[PDB]
RNA sequence: AAUGGGUCAGCGACUUAUAUUCAGUGGCAAGCUUAACCGUAUAGGGUAGGCGUAGCGAAAGCGAGUCUUAAUAGGGCGU
RNA sequence: GGCAUGCUUGAGGUUCUAACUCUGGUCCGUAAUCCGGAUCGAGGACAGUGUAUGGUGGGCAGUUUGACUGGGGCGGUCUCCUCCUAAAGAGUAACGGAGGAGUACGAAGGUGCGCUCAGACCGGUCGGAAAUCGGUCGCAGAGUAUAAAGGCAAAAGCGCGCUUGACUGCGAGACAGACACGUCGAGCAGGUACGAAAGUAGGUCUUAGUGAUCCGGUGGUUCUGUAUGGAAGGGCCAUCG
């Protein structure tokens, strides 16, 4: 009948684009259900947070069947 | 002395020679809804944020 | 408490470190029973504490450096 | 969902702190969980925390 | 076409005391300094007391390290 | 079982006078009938008065009664979640348009092993537009404990067997952010559950399901414990209103 109530808007997004260098482990994408799965050295935490675990370059690529978005860091 | 302190600033901040000691909060009598990741990163004892030194260092009488 | 630095036990006279030497000198407050020495540099003479008990490291400097350690 | 305390086996005094619905499961459970004084697994079972 | 003022001449508004912090300029310097009170009294005595020269810990305690911990494992604070 | 009467004492009843009472009589101080004192009369352990406690008490007093608001009064709204406004990074208002939460679950968690939807259509006894069965066509239009959004074939959906990792001590590094709070987490050490073994497991497809400090309550703990030895009371840990 009223309605305000909006919500606090979570600070979604993705870091750390597409030739950054990383660290151990830090957070590359706020995702909120797999927009970008999990490609060669990253790890997909609990909410499907995507994370690195070892050091270089993020490349953002599209692999395979079902053309789904594959972040993995080389080693460059 | 014309310059008393205040005492309950007295109690939540004890003083050391690297800033100003301080329990965290949040952790009493309810505690069956909290995780273990979260209750035993509040079990500590912090150090005083940069923002709040001169607010409490007026409060006790450091000024 | 309180306690004494090793670099502090040349600022006292007579070479006999006692509890009332220390008050003798300005070294240490009235009032005050039980105290230590701990290692804090060089000690600079001769000396023979008693009444006071040190740390691990001070009485390995003192009994090291011709001194003695007694009650 | 009441809340109840699960005493250890052993005779220390740790214990653990869940909820339980005594509408639907009227009796009590036997969960093997970790002890942190024996250092091993022991079996709990209690209720009633006051 | 909002406020105030008829003009002149007199007076009329960020001070003091006690504590403490930061800068400027000075004294002695791992040490610096006395308060009351004495005094032929702005000298001189008076070092009680304070701040330093070492921390960590709720505490006992231990100390260039210490606390948490089954750990001498990591980590916090410190030189 | 109870009597015999004492030892006592509580509670109830009657009577007596000597305490207290008399805004009763007449003598005295006194030339006054205030106040005393003497003496008859009445009441009498009551009334009355201190102190401790119940009840009644605007008789009286000190005070409280929120904000936003296309004037404020009335009404509506005060916290958290998802979408749109929001301009292809984050963020971003209106008494702008639409909806939900103040919880469930000891398996609806872990693991190993298996397996696919809805719908259409043809045939088939009492059902018939529809129940169960068989068949082809499917190409997720089903499903997800709970709103919508974003997802799901290593299916995050469905079934079976064993189980308690809905573990304790941690945590490099980051994301966010006035602060207090928040969110993700490799890895290490303890002791575990499945699997032949690599390996997986620090709750549930994700995001709502909640409230500081102060006080009190309960379990562990020489850490202190006001001369000493203990205790009370603190302190720290775990956990309740
Ligand atoms: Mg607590
Ligand atoms: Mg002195
Ligand atoms: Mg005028
Ligand atoms: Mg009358
Ligand atoms: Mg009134
Ligand atoms: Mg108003
Ligand atoms: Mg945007
Ligand atoms: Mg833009
Ligand atoms: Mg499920
Ligand atoms: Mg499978
Ligand atoms: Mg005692």
């Amino acid at each position: 009948t009223r309605n305000g109530r909006d919500s606090e808007s979570k600070r979604l997004g993705v870091k750390l684009f597409g030739g950054q260098a990383v660290k151990a482990g830090n957070i590359l994408v706020r995702l909120r259900g797999t927009k970008f799965h999990a490609g060669y050295g990253v790890g997909l935490g609990k909410d499907h947070t995507l994370f690195a675990k070892v050091d270089g370059v993020v490349k953002f690529e599209t692999k395979g069947a079902f053309g789904r978005k594959y972040v993995s860091i080389v080693a460059a | 002395p014309k310059m008393k302190t205040k005492s309950g600033a007295a109690k939540r901040f004890k003083k050391t020679a690297g800033g100003l000691k301080h329990k965290h909060a949040f952790k009493s009598h309810i505690l069956t809804k909290m995780t273990t990741k979260r209750k035993r990163q509040l079990r500590g004892t912090s150090m005083l944020n940069k923002s709040d030194v001169a607010r409490v260092e007026r409060s006790l009488r450091l000024r | 408490r309180a306690e004494v630095r090793t670099s502090e036990l040349a600022k006292v006279e007579g070479d006999v470190v006692s509890l009332q030497t220390l008050k003798d000198a300005n070294l240490i407050n009235q009032h005050v029973q039980r105290v230590k020495v701990m290692l804090s540099g060089e000690v600079g003479r001769a000396v023979t504490l008693k009444g006071i008990a040190a740390t691990k490291g001070a009485r390995a400097a003192i009994e090291a450096a011709g001194g003695k350690f007694e009650d | 969902r009441e809340l109840i305390r699960l005493v250890s086996s052993a005779g220390t005094g740790h214990f653990y702190t869940t909820d339980k619905n005594k509408r639907t499961k009227p009796e009590k459970i036997e969960i093997k969980k970790y002890d942190p004084v024996v250092r091993q697994h022991v079996i709990y079972k209690e209720a009633k925390i006051k």
